[PDB]
């Protein structure tokens, strides 16, 4: 994903939100993002 | 050490002319070619004899083991 | 020897030397420098030898010349 | 070639030092066939042909889809499909995550649909995008590189880096009638004792051939059958 | 020499004047070494055979070298007419600093006279990068003996 | 080639400071940050030159010039005022970049 | 009749080496030692203790040797010749003031002799300082041998130059089969540790060390030491737009598998493995564990207390690795010169004195408790009149490590044998090529190929020529004639200096600026990245010609690691060449015609800011020209000789560059073996084999080079 | 062409700088957006700042991880330690003329995470000579009582040094 918390500076995770939704959220700062992602690179 | 007595080419006898050399380098003042030249010497041989030669045995006697 | 070692300088070392015995001068053979080669064999070709140092000898067994 | 060649040699290892291989081939072209004979040898393509290896996340599914182009192959000729890239991932690697399910869309594309210490679905994200990128797709695996070269007259014939012998031999272009490698133990796990000597009598007269030192070849002969 | 010079130096500018034919056995670098080699190794075998037919007869290095006492007629050559191009390790000179290999030389040189490639006989005397450069190559091969 | 960036560059940011001292001037409650180099001369002032350069000549007539500094400060900087352990966190607050002074030699 | 520029420039070198010697790399050494170092041994043991009572204490005053009072420094010493026929040593005992107390509290001193140490010939406490030709005479001692040798129970001994690596400095070298390895060896006094940075696959980098046990990863170990966010560990590290970024986020992604979430997890991971687990104040082990390993007891020589450099120290450490990654061509070589590191003799005297004072005071701590403990009455006098019996095994252990060769330190773990050998006198010039001669050791002698080819980065700083034929061939060289190793000054005010200059602290510049320009290393110490290096160089160059004592303390940027260094810590060759100003040369034809006719000497060019010292990488920022009729404006320096690069013995030979190269080699052993006249008073000197000539003579072609020596 | 004058203007108070390792810039429309909530407390002797930051509760505040893990939170510590440095001086300038002042410190805030400390003490059960950087660590949580309120002011800072000349 190579996101970066804005509330916190840290690395956010994939979890899956009490199964069956997909977000971003980091067990460094309460924060959570529903966006779908992408990873694309040349 | 000292000048030897014989030249080691052929033998001609050039120990007898380092004190006349000195005298001739010191006073009469000559470049040590011509000053060489009109002592003797004519072949570049027995010329080396007196030319390259260092004098080892005035500095030896500065250690004198007698009575100083 | 000269040729399977390549030591041209030892050459050098005769020619410098030959005409530095003569007007009692002795030369320098400092590196990067020293005594030209040109104006060492001008030295002993005017004291009445070869410019590059070749002397003819005769033979001592023999009493001929050398070919 | 010099004395650690002889070492390499005389103590017969198991791995050795820049092998190679020499096949030769059939025709004289610089058409199709002379460049086709090369691509089918040469590993881990994927690089290449896919631009990109993006991961989106579909709110209950993942896609790992692959953008696999028609013009990389239209350039360096190979005979390769859709169907057997999704046959090449199929069999990607060993066994690491690669069993359950691969797709075939219309616009070429291979997306990993995948299932599941707490929320290990990003790890293995990271671990399958980080062991993506340097898997083959078509081609052999232990062959460094591939050169094809002109010899003194009018010929064309190529050479390898590799360990192989029998993927080389067996390969539409090559003939397998002749071929030589470096390797000594190469030849004897394809072709057996008495074709291992014959390459160790000529593998020792190629590393003194070319310096001169004629060892007048009845030494070598009998240095090649204490061996074996 | 002067025209190997300069048919080699026209190399250098075009290499950073966009790229060169690449020769496909290898990258960019790697074709450009092998022909500025082949054309330093071109220049050293034929100015040693113009010397070796005007020299003149009844000598003694080329008596040695037409029978078979000591001697080649290399050793001749690089005595009399030029001494070149000392390798080491198979290919030319690497970079002793950073980007170069004498401080001498300005960064960036890949002139044959800033990469190993000498050009005094030992009759006229080297300078001193050709007295290094040569120092080099007979210190490698003087260590392969001990 | 590197002595065109130390007049390229060097028209850069003193066209930098003149954009944040004299346009500026009225009353921003605004701070910014200079260093000043120390074994201070135990006063003078940028004086902008013929459209030309700023280098301050301070007191103790001998000189010191330099202007510019870098954009360190992306992250957020505000000062604040202190008291002997009572009350503090007085903050002004803004930076708007910085400038180095170097003595010239 | 007409004083030249080209032709007169040769007379810098007879004046190089009127004020300072050719043997000057083992005179100065020791002149620094017995005059600054053993002063600062005793600054660093200056009180003792007692496990009897706190209220005893013994203080060192000062230090000296052979000098009590206002007669002359020790009137009476043997001379060198008699204690080379009598089988003994040249030595000078050593006087200490200590203050002696009482619980009266009464203070005085009293001067003891507490061991002898062997003096050097010819430097500062010999009889043989500058000593008249009648004077050398009259002792029976030759005026022209080197000297800067130890005469110990009667043979002669030389403490060899040896060269090591460069400490507290960072070196990297690649490797294709396992991976890239770098290191960093800490050049601290009470223990030697270094810290290595190995990887094994996939980026999965984490750093090593023989005190740890299986390690860490090293995001773990930078966020223990400060750096606490992720976003300044992806850019410090890998920049904005580089192709380094998906290489080092590996080492992110696997930080949250193990104890990140800083340091109430973090440090304990990274203190949890360590070795020896020091028993003594044991229950400490959760967070005071790793705070005594991130500081000064290991790693570094770093003494901070919360850590904004050695977080910064390990991670731009990190990127040297990431850019060698990418690029296999960043790294660097073990054998170039710059990497490299001279120790004189001056630095293990120094080592072993250490050792011995060390010892010396344990072995009399447990000889003064036992005496002042079985009595009842406390005892007055005896605690001064019992040092003569433990003051032995300083002297003879001194004069032992001498005349073996070992050097024995129980503490440090370098125990390095065959430092001293005996000084060759086979004729005159093998006495003077060996005491200029380097001594390389070797790691182990099975695929070397390495260290003993020619590198193109010795040209002038050492001998090309003279190398033995043999084992050591090309593992033992010979230093020029101008060169000079130095020593490091004070290292403290040029930190401030830069200050000055307008380089900005790195307490206040933020973590993610590093794609501006170049970033001042001070020892391999990060100082903070000034803006336009080329003007800081400039300056920092301009302030070095008016005196800021030149010796080592140089500057050089670095483009491809975008860096720039400055270096003051010496131990390090450095060779003086002519200063040229964007035109043509500084020296002039008024400067030569005052060099000889007087005044204005050497040293009296390096004040002016005609000549100075360049170093071996610091000339990697210069452009050199050979002769005089090579003036570009694009130059920056013009060298004072072209032969400078032949060494001593090397200098024997006429024309050496008419000849080919390893017949400039063989004759360097061949010119030593040869035997002829030694010294003044070989008739008056007596020693196991000297061989000698009945009619010596001088050789016909002279060299530059042999009227110097 | 005028010169804008600079004077030292006096010294006798002490002043500190944030520097926020944290929020850069908001690009358009007057940026940065520094908070209003804060006011936190100050410790001297090891210097070991503490600022606050209030917590967003109505968007992206995932109630289930901040009131299931540790306790219910508003409040996000951050952590400093200061070093005193030489040569640096705050400005501000009025209208001719720019006023030096001394800074006589310099620090910059990094978020040191204070919840999972407080969560890992409670779930754990649910010596005069240190010589450097042990004495430094072990002497940080004794006096702690500057809970501070936060102020403002141009008032005793701008008519504080113009009144000097
Ligand atoms: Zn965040
Ligand atoms: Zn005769």
């Amino acid at each position: 994903m190579l996101s970066f918390c804005p509330s916190c500076n840290n690395m956010l995770l994939i979890t899956s939100g009490d199964s069956g939704v997909y977000t971003l959220a980091c067990r460094s700062c309460p924060y959570e993002f529903p966006i779908e992602g992408i990873e694309i690179y040349d | 050490m000292i000048v030897p007595v014989r030249c080691f080419s052929c033998g001609k006898v050039v120990g007898d002319k380092w004190e006349s050399y000195l005298n001739l380098l010191q006073e009469d003042e000559l470049d040590e070619g011509t000053a060489l030249s009109r002592l003797g010497l004519k072949r570049y041989c027995c010329r080396r004899m007196i030319l390259t030669h260092v004098d080892l045995i005035e500095k030896f006697l500065r250690y004198n083991p007698l009575e100083k | 020897g000269f040729p399977s070692r390549m030591t041209v300088g030892k050459m050098i070392e005769l020619i410098s030397g030959k005409a530095g015995v003569l007007n009692g001068t002795l030369e320098y053979g400092t590196c990067f420098g020293g005594s030209k080669l040109e104006d060492m064999s001008k030295i002993l070709v005017d004291q009445g030898f070869n410019y590059s140092g070749k002397d003819m000898l005769y033979s001592g067994i023999t009493g001929e010349c050398l070919q | 070639l010099g004395v650690p060649r002889i070492k390499e040699i005389i103590n017969a290892s198991k791995v050795i030092s820049t092998p190679i291989i020499n096949a030769v081939l059939v025709n004289d072209n610089d058409e199709r066939a002379a460049r086709v004979v090369k691509g089918r040898v040469e590993k881990t393509l994927l690089s290449d042909v896919a631009f990109y290896v993006q991961d989106v996340y579909k709110d209950n599914l993942s896609f790992i889809q692959v953008r696999i182009d028609l013009g990389t192959i239209d350039k360096l000729q190979l005979e390769l499909t859709i169907e057997d890239i999704a046959v090449a991932i199929t069999r990607a690697s060993k066994l690491k995550i690669q069993a359950s399910d691969v797709n075939i869309i219309g616009k070429d594309r291979i997306a990993i649909n995948v299932f599941p210490s707490e929320n290990d679905v990003f790890y293995r994200m990271q671990q399958l995008r980080r062991a993506l990128p340097d898997v083959v797709v078509k081609g052999l695996p232990d062959i460094s590189r591939a050169v094809i070269n002109i010899r003194d007259d009018g010929k064309r014939e190529l050479l390898v880096e590799g360990y192989g012998l029998r993927d080389v031999m067996c390969t539409d272009g090559v003939i397998g009638s002749r071929t030589t490698t470096n390797h000594v133990l190469e030849v004897f796990s394809v072709l057996g004792i008495e074709a291992a000597r014959y390459s160790i009598i000529r593998e020792i007269n190629y590393t003194m051939s070319n310096h001169g030192m004629s060892v007048d070849p009845r030494h070598i002969q009998l240095l090649g059958d204490v061996m074996t | 020499v002067e025209i190997a010079y300069h048919k080699c130096d026209e190399l250098i500018t075009l290499f950073n004047k966009g790229e060169l034919e690449t020769q496909p056995g290898c990258n960019e670098e790697q074709t450009l070494e092998a022909k500025i080699g082949g054309l330093l190794s071109k220049v050293r075998e034929e100015v040693g055979d113009v010397c070796i037919n005007e020299l003149d007869n009844w000598n003694a290095p080329l008596i040695m070298a037409t029978c078979g006492s000591k001697g080649s007629t290399l050793n001749v050559s690089q005595m009399v007419a030029v001494v070149g191009q000392q390798i080491i390790s198979g290919n030319r000179v690497p970079d002793g600093f950073q980007d170069r290999s004498l401080p001498h030389f300005p960064k960036n040189s890949k002139t044959p006279q800033s990469k190993g490639f000498v050009r005094n006989s030992f009759f006229s005397g080297l300078s001193p990068p050709e007295f290094l450069f040569h120092a080099i190559s007979g210190r490698e091969g003087l260590v392969d003996t001990a | 080639k590197e002595a065109a960036a130390e007049l390229e560059l060097l028209n850069a940011d003193h066209q930098h400071i003149l954009r944040k001292l004299k346009k500026m001037n009225n009353k921003p409650e605004r701070f910014m940050v200079f260093q000043l180099p120390t074994r201070l001369p135990a006063v003078g002032s940028i004086r902008v030159h013929k459209s030309g350069k700023l280098s301050v000549k301070i007191g103790n007539v001998v000189m010191d010039i330099g202007k510019g500094a870098e954009t360190t400060f992306l992250q957020d900087v505000i000062a604040l005022s202190i008291a002997d352990d009572a009350s503090s966190a007085e903050l002004l607050g803004r930076v708007d970049g910085k400038i180095v002074v170097t003595p010239q030699i | 009749d007409e004083i030249n520029t080209a032709q007169d420039k040769w007379h810098l070198l007879p004046a190089f080496l009127k004020v300072k010697g050719l043997v000057k790399q083992h005179l100065d050494s020791f002149n620094y030692f017995v005059d600054t170092d053993l002063k600062k041994i005793i600054k660093a043991n200056q009180l003792i203790l007692s496990d009897v009572d706190p209220e005893f204490y013994l203080k060192y005053v000062d230090i000296r040797v052979g000098k009590k009072s206002s007669s002359s420094t020790k009137d009476y010493l043997t001379p060198p010749h008699e204690c080379r026929l009598r089988d003994m040593t040249y030595s000078a005992p050593i006087y200490v003031d200590i203050e002696y107390t009482r619980g009266r509290n009464i203070i005085m001193h009293k001067d003891v002799e507490i061991g002898r140490m062997p003096i050097m010939l010819r430097s500062n406490k010999c009889i043989l300082y500058d000593a008249d030709e009648s004077k050398m005479a009259k002792l029976n001692e030759c005026p022209l041998d080197p000297g800067g040798y130890f005469i110990v129970n009667g043979t002669e001994k030389v403490i060899l130059v040896q060269e090591q690596l460069s400490k507290n400095r960072i070196i990297v070298e690649a490797d294709e089969k396992k991976g890239i390895v770098q290191a960093s060896v800490t050049s601290s006094t009470h223990e030697r540790k270094s810290k290595t940075y190995v990887i094994t696959k996939n980026g999965k980098i984490y750093l090593k060390h023989n005190s740890i046990a299986e390690e860490i990863p090293i995001a773990i170990v930078l966020k223990a030491c400060g750096i606490l966010s992720d976003l300044e560990i992806m850019q410090l590290v890998c920049g904005n737009d580089s192709s380094y970024q998906d290489i080092f986020a590996v080492n992110l992604e696997e930080s949250s598998k193990l104890d990140i979430y800083t340091q109430q997890q973090a440090l304990e991971y990274i203190g949890a493995k360590v070795k020896t687990m020091r028993r003594q104040k044991l229950t400490i082990l959760q967070e005071g564990i790793e705070a005594i390993a991130t500081t000064v007891i290991a790693h570094l020589t770093v003494e901070a207390l919360d850590f904004r450099e050695k977080a910064l120290y390990i991670a731009m450490m990190t990127r040297r690795v990431v850019m060698a990654m990418y690029n296999p061509k960043m790294i660097d070589d073990r054998d170039y010169v710059g990497n490299k590191r001279l120790e004189l003799a001056g630095q293990l005297i120094s080592l072993l004195f250490e050792d011995l004072f060390k010892k010396f005071n344990n072995d009399f701590k447990l000889s003064i408790d036992k005496v002042l403990k079985k009595p009842n009455r406390a005892m007055e006098y005896d605690a001064l009149l019992s040092i003569n019996v433990h003051s032995n095994n300083i002297t003879s252990g001194l004069n032992r490590a001498i005349s073996t060769g070992n050097w024995s330190l129980k503490r440090f773990k370098m125990e390095r044998a065959g430092v001293t050998h005996v000084l060759s006198r086979l004729s005159y010039i093998s006495a003077l090529g060996m005491m200029t001669r380097i001594s390389s050791q070797f790691e182990k002698s099975r695929k070397v190929s390495g260290p003993r080819a020619l590198q193109p980065s010795q040209f002038g700083m050492l001998c090309t020529a003279d190398t033995p034929e043999g084992e050591a061939c090309g593992l033992v060289k010979n230093l020029a004639l101008m060169t000079h190793i130095t020593t490091d000054d004070e290292e403290e005010p040029i930190k401030k200096l830069c200050y000055v200059l307008g380089v900005e602290d790195i307490t206040l510049i933020d973590s993610a600026s590093l794609h501006l320009n170049y970033g001042v290393y001070l020892n391999g110490t990060l100082i903070g990245s000034i803006r336009f290096p080329t003007k800081f160089v400039t300056q920092f160059r301009h302030l070095r010609r008016t005196g800021k004592v030149s010796e080592f303390i140089s500057i050089y940027s670095n483009s491809h690691q975008m860096a720039v260094h400055i270096a003051t810590d010496g131990g390090r060759i450095c060779r003086p060449l002519i200063i040229v100003s964007d035109g043509q040369s500084r020296v002039k034809d008024i400067h030569l015609r005052k060099l000889l006719d007087g005044e204005l000497d050497f040293d009296d060019f390096l004040k002016l800011g005609l000549v100075e010292y360049l170093d071996v990488n610091e000339e990697n920022d210069s452009y050199i020209a050979l002769y005089e009729k090579d003036i570009v404006p694009s130059m920056t320096h013009l060298e004072i000789e072209p032969f400078t690069i032949l060494g001593a013995v090397a200098g024997l030979i006429p024309y050496p560059h008419h000849n080919q190269s390893p017949r400039n080699t063989y004759q360097c052993a061949m010119g030593k073996q040869a035997i002829g006249a030694i010294a003044y008073n070989q008739f008056k000197r007596i020693d196991t084999l000297l061989y000698l000539m009945t009619y010596p003579q001088q050789p016909m072609v002279k060299t530059k080079t042999i009227e110097l020596i | 062409i005028e010169e804008f004058p600079l004077k030292i203007s006096g010294e006798e108070e002490s002043l500190h700088v944030f520097q926020y390792a944290n929020r850069p810039r908001l690009v358009g429309r007057k940026p940065a957006e520094h908070p209003f909530i804060s006011a936190a407390r100050y410790k001297p002797k090891s210097h070991l700042w503490e600022i606050d930051i209030p917590l967003d509760e109505q968007a992206f505040y995932n109630k289930d991880k901040a009131e299931s893990e540790w306790n219910g939170v508003n409040v996000q510590t951050l952590k400093g330690v200061g070093v005193e440095n030489n040569g640096q001086y705050a400005a501000f300038v009025k209208d001719m003329q720019v006023y030096l002042v001394p800074i006589e410190r310099v620090a910059q805030l990094k978020p040191f995470f204070k919840y999972i400390d407080d969560a890992n003490v409670t779930r754990k059960q649910e010596q005069n000579r240190l010589t450097g950087s042990l004495l430094a660590h072990k002497v940080a949580d004794e006096e702690a009582n500057i809970e501070l309120t936060w102020a403002e002011g141009t008032f005793e800072q701008f008519k504080d040094t113009i009144v000097k000349e």
